[PDB]
C-alpha cells in the first residue's frame, strides 16, 4: 500500500479554494423558524382554524405569522406563506449574554405573549417594544408598528417580561436592579436599590433579578426574577402584583481580569469568576409587593425578605437551578442543588414566608412573631445520585384539587439511570419544626410524604429536557407529549403516552429522520424541524387527531410545509455512520468521511475531529453539511475524517455519561483509538502512520491529551481554546464532573495537561495551539500557563491567537483565517509529500 | 461549559 | 556557484549542541570590576599610597578593596589581590528599577561614600547597610560586618543616600515618600505625606522624591531628591539640613494594564504610562528644611514650596532631566527640557525661592511679600536645536570666586553638531522682572548674560557623557580628563586637555583597544576596562604623571592588573570589521562573520542581525564573544552573519543621528541593503536568495520593516518585541524622534507596521514574532494589535510567547528556548536543504 | 528606549 500525498497548494491558492467552496452557501445558513406559538381564530365562518407566530430570518431575525387552514387539498402540498408581523424599522451585557446563551443570530432572540390581551413584548437592540394581535383586538392583515416602551433609564435594559396578571405592566433589569414600567400610563418605578451603577465592581458586588455567571454558563438560567401569575384584589378595587426575585452578593467571589476588546486602550475588565474550590455567590430569595390603585397608578412598593435566612431554611443548597410560580400563584417553586450537585430538591415557598424589610429591630420582631409557625418551606421532592444531577426544563404542576396535596410531573435519572417522566403527588403536611421554640430546623423537618410515584416512561432510553426539548400536557385527554431516544440513540422522535394509566408509548414522528418538535398549547397540532445525514433541515406542520373509538390513541397527518429543504448540495458528500463493540461493553457510534476519488492500493492521512465531552453528541442522523461542512472539504482534499462518540457523551444514559466522573482526560482517548483501529483493520485506505487530531474547547483539551498520552498514534494535534488546568475552570462545571480539588488531588493533576508539560513530544510541528485572546470562559491563561511550562520543559509549540475573539468565532475574517491556517498546517505537517520528508 | 461556538459566517 | 545547505539537526540535537557550546563559558560571564573609588592612606612610612574600593563578582556582587603600592617592580607584572570589604551574610519596585536601569547583576548595584568619615552606605536586597573604612577610623585589614539600618517602615526602602553635610543622617524613599533616618541615634522621620500606601492607584497618583516612568526609561534619571551638601548653623549650636526634591502628580496620565507575573491569579497591574501625545506627569520642585539640635535630634521639619508656580517660573518646561546642588550649597541647579526636546536650559534656584507651605491664605500672603523681588530663577545657559537635545551627565561647577558670576564646564552638540566641552561664565544679574508689580514674567526675563564661552574641544568627533562616561576636572593643574571618539569612531579613548588655555588634546589610552575609564578624584591615577575584537575584557591601573618641564603635559605608566584577560577562547572566531561609502555621503561600518570551513564554489545563507536604532552602536572594536556569542555559533553552522551601523546610530555626531528625525523606519533598510549588496559583489559566498533578518526591540521593528518594504531581499524575518504602532509608545522617546502625532501624521502612519498589515507577504514561514507576555515597556498589545490586522488582511504568521518575561530575558530557560527555536526556524525556513524545497 | 536586555545566563 503506497501513501497518498495531498495536493500541496500555496497559501493564496488555499484561500481561493476555501472562498469558492464557501460561496455556494449564500442561500444556505439562513436559520430555521423557531419559538412557535399557536392562536385560535374562533371564527366559525372563516377559513382558518389557527394562526401561528414564530421568529425567522427573512438580514435580521424578526416576527412572522402564517395561517392554518381548517381544511387542505390532500392532492397537493401546501407551502405556508410567511407574513411579516412587524413593520421595517451591542452593549457589554448584550455581548456577554449572547456568549452565555450561545446566540449566533441578529435581531429578536425571544418574545413574551399575554394570551388574554394579544400583547407581544420583545427586545430588539436597545429597545423594548410591543404589538397586539390575536386578543380581543383581533387579527391584523398587514404589518404592525413596534411600539417603543419609553424610559428615563440611561443604560441598556435587559430581560423584559410581561406581567401575566396585568399586560399593561412589564418588568426589566437595568444596572443590575429590577424596574417596572407601565406601557399605557408610562409610569416607571425602580423596585430594587441593591446596585449603584456609579461605583466600582470591587465595592459594589450585589445585584437583583439577575443570574450570575455560573448559572448562565453552566445551568442555562438567564433570568433571576419571576412575575406572580395572579394578582390579589384589594378593598379599593385595586390590586397587589408580586415578583419573586433572586438577590446575589458576589463580594467573596474571586476577581479575574480579561483583556478589553478595545485593544488600543491596553486595559482589562474585572469579572467575578468563581473558580473551582472558591466561593460561589451568596444567594437568597426576596419578594416585591406592588400595590396598584383603580386605574394603574403605583400606590406603594414593599420589598420583603425571607422570615429566616436562606442558609437555615434551605440547608445544604448552593445553586438555585430553576424557579417560578404554580399556575394558581399560591406557592413559588424552586429546584435547588447542593455544591456537589448530587442532591436535588423541589421546594414550594409560600408568599407568607416573606416579611417586610425593617432596619428597626423592635419593629422586625413584631412581624416575625405575627407570622404563623405552620407557614414553612415544603420540600415536595428530593433525589440523590452517585454520579450527578443533570438539570432540565421539565417540571409541570397540575391545578390543586385537594387542599393539602400537590400533583406534578417531573423527569429524573436517579431511579433507572435513564431520564424518565414520573407523575408524583406529595402531601403538604404542617411541619414538625416550630419557629416559636427558637432552634434551628433539623435536616428533614421540611420534607413532605410521597403519596404516589407512578413512572410514566421507562427503559434503556431517555426523555429529552434540554435545549428546547420539554413536554406538553393535554389535561383534557390526560396525555403527555415528549421527545425521546426510544427508537434509536441517533434519532430524536416525538412520543405520546397517558399520564393516568400509562403503557403504550406511541411514536408520532417518521423514522429515518431526527426531529425537533414544538407542540401546540391546544395539543391539536405539532411542528417538526427534521433532517438526516443526506437531506437538509425541513420544517413541517402536522395535525394531531384521535380515532373515534379511542381518544388515548393519537395519529398525525401532514398539513403543510413551513420551510422546504434546499435539497442535496452537489459538493457535500455525507459521512457514513458506523459503530463498534468497545471492550468496555458499550456500543460506540462513529462517522466516517471517506476520501473523494478513493483510488485502490493507496492509503490516506487521517484527521480525527473530536469533542468527546459531556452534554454533547456529535454522531447522530442529522444533517452535518452546514456546521461540519469543512470535514467534507478535508475529505475532498484526500483526508480520511473520523468522529467518535466516546464514553461520557450524552443520549446514552447516566452510567455511560458517568464513565469519567473524577477521571476526565484519562478514558476518552482509549475509546477514540479503539474506534480508529477498528476502522483501519476494516479499511485498507486508513494510514495510521499519519493521523491528526483536532477539536475545540473540550475537543482541544483532548487533542492535547491525545498527543500527551498517545504520541505513537497521533502525529499532530490542533488544540483550540483548551482547558490546560482544572483549578482555573469554574465551580458549576468542574466540581460536577471532578469534585472538589482536595477530594480528588490525582484526578485534577492527571486531568491538567499544564502539570504534565514534560510528557509532550520533543519534535516540532506536532503541537498547534489556537486561542481567542478575549476568552472570558476558558481564560487565555490556560494557554499562557501551558506555554510557560513548555518553555521550561524545553518543548516546542506552534501558536495562533485570535485577538478579536472570546470562546467563539464571530468576526468572519477570524474564521476564514482559521480554516486557511488549519488546511495549510495539515498539508505542511501531515498530508503532503513534503510532510513525509520533514521527519 | 467547554463548548465553543462557530457563528461567524460570510 | 552551488548553494550550501546547513546540517539539518533535530530539535533534541540542536538543544545538545547549544548546551555543549554554552558549557565552555562557566568561567566567563563574570562581570568586570566597576564603581571604582580611590582613597589616600596618608602614611609616609607605609608601603601603599592609595586604597581602591570597587564592586565585583567573586555568585553575588559585593564590595572589594585593593592596595596601591608607592613603588612597583617594573620587571614583573603586579596582579592586585582582591580583599573582601564585607563579611559573608525581589519586590515589585526593585524588579522594575532593575528593568529601568538595565541591571543584570545580583547583590549590590551601587554605593554612597562620605569622604570625611569613611561611611559607606549601600542597599543589598531589602536591607540598607553601612560600614566604615578610610576615614579618621583608619583602614581595616580584614572583612567588616555590614550594619543594618533598622526601620519601622513595613515596605521596601528604595534609593538610600548619605547626607554629605552629616554622615549620621541618611534619606530613603518608602511608599513614594521621602523619609530620613539617623544611623547612630536610630531616629526615623517621614518628611513627605504625599502618598497613601493603603489607597488605590486611581485615587492616589502623587509621589515625592521619585523619578516617574519616562524619566527612568528615557532620561536615565532614577532619583527625585538631592541632599544639600552643606549644613547651615543655628545660634543653638545645631544645624539646618536641606533636601531638594521633585514632586509628581500622575492623575492626568493614562492608565494601561499589564499582566501580572503570577499567571495563576489571572489579574493585571495598573501602570501610569504617558503614551505619545497624552499628558506627562505634573512636576514641581519642593524643599524640606530639617532643624537638628546639638546632639542629632530633629527639632522640627518645615516643608517648603516654590514662591510662584513651576509653570510660571520655568515657562515651557516639561521634563526635569537632571538636578543637584552647587558644591558650596548656595544654589540648587537643574537641567530643563521642553516637550519637543529641542530647548535645554540650565537653571540655578536659590533656597530663598522656597517658602513654607500654608493652608491659611492670610499667613501665606505675608510670607510671599516678605521674600525680596531680586530673588529669582537664573537661567545660566540655554541652547536650541533643529534635531534634538541628547541629555548627558557632564556638568561641572567651579567654586564661586566672584559674587555675581558663575563658572562651569558643560557639553553640547548645538554649535558644531558634535558633542564638545565648553567652559562658560555667566553673570548673575538681578532680574528685570519684579514680583511686586503683579504680572507674569516674559519669556527671557530670567536669562543671564554669557560673559565667556571658550570651546575646550572641537572637531568631527564627540565627547562621551552617557553610561558612566563623564569628566574629571583637576582644579590644581587646570586640566580636564574626558572620553572621546577622536582617534576613531570604533574606539573610545581617554583624553586630557587644559580648560584655561586649551589646545593640545593628549590621548592617554593605547590604540587598537576601545577603553572605558574611571579617573581618580586626585587625578594621579586612572583605571581602564579595555578590549578588542580578538582579546576579551581586561582591567588595568595606570599611574598619571607630568614631566618636570611641563605640568600641562600628562603621560601614563602601567602600574598593575585588576582583572586579567581569560584569553582567546578556541570556539570564538571574531568578525571582521568592514566599511563602505553609502550613496548618502556617510561612511557606514559593518561586521562580517564568515562561515567556518568556507569551501570555494559554494554560496551560504545569510542572517543579518540588526538593531539600527538611536543611542546605540553595534559595530566597533570591542570584544563581541560574550554578548554576541551566538552570531559565531551561526557562523559555525554555516551562516554568513552581517551587522551594519546604519544612519541614526550614535558616535557619529548629531547630523548622522538626525537622519531619521520624523522618518523612523523609512531610511534604515536602504543602508542595510546597500551594505549587504556591497559585500555580495565583493564576496562570492554570500547567497542573496536566502537572506534572513533578525533583531530585538528596534531591531524587531526593523525586521518587520525589512520584510514589509523589501520582500525581494529578505526571505525570513524574526522580530523580537517590536514596536508595531508608535501612538502606543511613550512620550519621552517617541516625541523626541518623531514629534507630536498631529504634526507628523504621515511619519507615524509609515512608521507603524500595524497600519500596513496588507503589505506583508502572503507566503507562510517568513514572519516570526517573539514577545515577552509581561512587557511593560513595549506592551504585548503591539504584537496583539499587529496580529489582529494580519488576521483581517488574510496574512500568515508564526508566534512565540515568553510568559515569564518583560522587555528582557532573565529566566534562563526562556533564553535557552529562544536560541533553540531561532536555530530551528532558520534551519527549517532558510538554511537547510528542506528549506529550499518548501518554496 | 527600544533596547532589549539579555542578562539571563546559565
Ligand atoms: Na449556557
Ligand atoms: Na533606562
Amino acid at each position: 500500500l503506497e501513501p497518498f500525498y495531498v495536493e500541496r497548494y500555496s497559501w493564496s491558492q488555499l484561500k481561493k479554494l476555501l472562498a469558492d467552496t464557501r460561496k455556494y452557501h449564500g442561500y444556505m445558513m439562513a436559520k430555521a423558524p423557531h419559538d412557535f406559538m399557536f392562536v385560535k381564530r374562533n371564527d366559525p365562518d372563516g377559513p382558518h382554524s389557527d394562526r401561528i407566530y414564530y421568529l425567522a430570518m427573512s438580514r435580521e431575525n424578526t416576527l412572522f405569522y402564517s395561517e392554518i387552514p381548517k381544511t387542505i387539498n390532500r392532492a397537493a402540498v401546501l407551502m405556508l406563506s410567511w407574513k411579516p408581523l412587524l413593520d421595517l424599522f451591542y452593549s457589554r451585557e448584550e455581548e456577554l449574554l449572547r456568549e452565555r446563551k450561545r446566540i449566533g443570530t441578529v435581531g429578536i432572540a425571544s418574545y413574551d405573549y399575554h394570551q388574554g390581551s394579544g400583547t407581544f413584548l420583545f427586545q430588539a437592540g436597545s429597545g423594548i417594544y410591543h404589538v397586539k394581535d390575536g386578543g380581543p383586538q383581533g387579527f391584523t392583515q398587514q404589518p404592525l408598528r413596534p411600539n417603543l416602551v419609553e424610559t428615563s433609564c440611561p443604560n441598556i435594559r435587559m430581560d423584559p417580561k410581561l406581567c401575566p396578571a396585568d399586560p399593561d405592566w412589564i418588568a426589566f433589569i437595568h444596572s443590575n436592579d429590577i424596574w417596572i414600567s407601565n406601557i399605557v400610563t408610562r409610569e416607571e418605578r425602580r423596585l430594587t436599590y441593591v446596585h449603584n451603577e456609579l461605583a466600582n465592581m470591587e465595592e459594589d458586588a450585589r445585584s437583583a433579578g439577575v443570574a450570575t455567571f455560573v448559572l448562565q454558563e453552566e445551568f442555562d438560567r438567564y433570568s433571576g426574577y419571576w412575575w406572580c401569575p395572579k394578582a390579589e384584589t384589594t378593598p379599593s378595587g385595586g390590586k397587589i402584583l408580586r415578583i419573586l426575585y433572586e438577590e446575589n452578593d458576589e463580594s467573596e467571589v474571586e476577581i479575574i481580569h480579561v483583556t478589553s476588546p478595545m485593544l488600543e486602550t491596553r486595559r482589562a475588565d474585572s469579572f467575578r469568576y468563581p473558580k473551582t474550590g472558591t466561593a460561589n455567590p451568596k444567594v437568597t430569595f426576596k419578594m416585591s409587593e406592588i400595590m396598584i390603585d383603580a386605574e394603574g397608578r403605583i400606590i406603594d412598593v414593599i420589598d420583603k425578605e425571607l422570615i429566616q435566612p436562606f442558609e437555615i431554611l434551605f440547608e445544604g443548597v448552593e445553586y438555585i437551578a430553576r424557579a417560578g410560580w404554580t399556575p394558581e400563584g399560591k406557592y413559588a417553586w424552586s429546584i435547588l442543588l447542593d455544591r456537589s450537585q448530587t442532591r436535588l430538591q423541589i421546594v414550594l415557598i409560600s408568599p407568607e414566608l416573606f416579611i417586610p424589610v425593617e432596619d428597626d429591630v423592635m419593629e422586625r420582631q413584631r412581624l416575625i412573631e405575627s407570622v404563623p409557625d405552620s407557614v414553612t418551606p415544603l420540600i415536595i421532592y428530593e433525589e440523590t445520585t452517585d454520579i450527578w444531577i443533570n438539570i432540565h426544563d421539565i417540571f409541570h404542576v397540575f391545578p390543586q384539587s385537594h387542599e393539602e396535596e400537590i400533583e406534578f410531573i417531573f423527569a429524573s435519572e436517579c431511579k433507572t439511570g435513564f431520564r424518565h417522566l414520573y407523575k408524583i403527588t406529595s402531601i403538604l403536611k404542617e411541619s414538625k419544626y416550630k419557629r416559636s421554640s427558637g432552634g434551628l430546623p433539623a435536616p428533614s423537618d421540611f420534607k413532605c410524604p410521597i403519596k404516589e410515584e407512578i413512572a410514566i416512561t421507562s427503559g434503556e432510553w431517555e426523555v429529552l429536557g434540554r435545549h428546547g426539548s420539554n413536554i406538553q400536557v393535554d389535561e383534557v385527554r390526560r396525555l403527555v407529549y415528549f421527545e425521546g431516544t426510544k427508537d434509536s440513540p441517533l434519532e430524536h422522535h416525538l412520543y405520546v403516552v397517558s399520564y393516568v394509566n400509562p403503557g403504550e408509548v406511541t411514536r408520532l414522528t417518521d423514522r429515518g429522520y431526527s426531529h425537533s418538535c414544538c407542540i401546540s398549547q391546544h395539543c391539536d397540532f405539532f411542528i417538526s424541524k427534521y433532517s438526516n445525514q443526506k437531506n437538509p433541515h425541513c420544517v413541517s406542520l402536522y395535525k394531531l387527531s384521535s380515532p373515534e373509538d379511542d381518544p388515548t390513541c393519537k395519529t398525525k397527518e401532514f398539513w403543510a410545509t413551513i420551510l422546504d429543504s434546499a435539497g442535496p448540495l452537489p459538493d457535500y458528500t455525507p459521512p457514513e455512520i458506523f459503530s463498534f463493540e468497545s471492550t468496555t461493553g458499550f456500543t460506540l457510534y462513529g462517522m466516517l468521511y471517506k476520501p473523494h476519488d478513493l483510488q485502490p492500493g493507496k492509503k490516506y492521512p487521517t484527521v480525527l475531529f473530536i469533542y468527546g465531552g459531556p452534554q454533547v453528541q456529535l454522531v447522530n442522523n442529522r444533517f452535518k453539511g452546514v456546521k461540519y461542512f469543512r470535514l467534507n472539504t478535508l475529505a475532498s482534499l484526500g483526508y480520511v475524517v473520523v468522529v467518535i462518540d466516546n464514553r461520557g457523551s450524552c443520549h446514552r444514559g447516566l452510567k455511560f455519561e458517568g464513565a469519567f466522573k473524577y477521571k476526565m482526560g484519562q478514558i476518552e482517548i482509549d475509546d477514540q483509538v479503539e474506534g480508529l483501529q477498528y476502522l483501519a483493520s476494516r479499511y485498507d485506505f486508513i494510514d495510521l502512520d499519519r493521523v491528526g487530531i483536532h477539536g475545540w474547547s473540550y475537543g482541544g483539551y483532548l487533542s492535547l491529551m491525545a498527543l500527551m498520552q498517545r504520541s505513537d498514534i497521533f502525529r499532530v494535534a490542533i488544540a483550540g481554546a483548551p482547558v490546560t488546568l482544572w483549578i482555573f475552570y469554574d465551580t458549576g462545571y468542574t466540581e460536577r464532573y471532578m469534585g472538589h480539588p482536595d477530594q480528588n488531588e490525582q484526578g485534577y493533576y492527571l486531568g491538567s495537561v499544564a502539570m504534565q508539560a514534560e510528557k509532550f513530544p520533543s519534535e516540532p510541528n506536532r503541537l498547534l495551539l489556537l486561542h481567542g485572546f478575549l476568552d472570558e470562559n476558558v481564560h487565555f491563561a490556560h494557554t499562557s500557563i501551558l506555554l510557560s511550562f513548555l518553555v521550561r520543559a524545553g518543548k516546542p509549540y506552534d501558536l495562533q491567537i485570535y485577538p478579536q475573539e472570546r470562546h467563539s468565532i464571530r468576526v468572519p475574517e477570524s474564521g476564514e483565517h482559521y480554516e486557511l491556517h488549519l488546511l495549510h498546517y495539515l498539508q505542511e505537517n501531515l498530508g503532503s509529500r513534503i510532510a513525509a520528508l520533514k521527519v | 461549559s467547554l463548548r465553543f461556538l462557530f457563528e461567524g459566517q460570510r
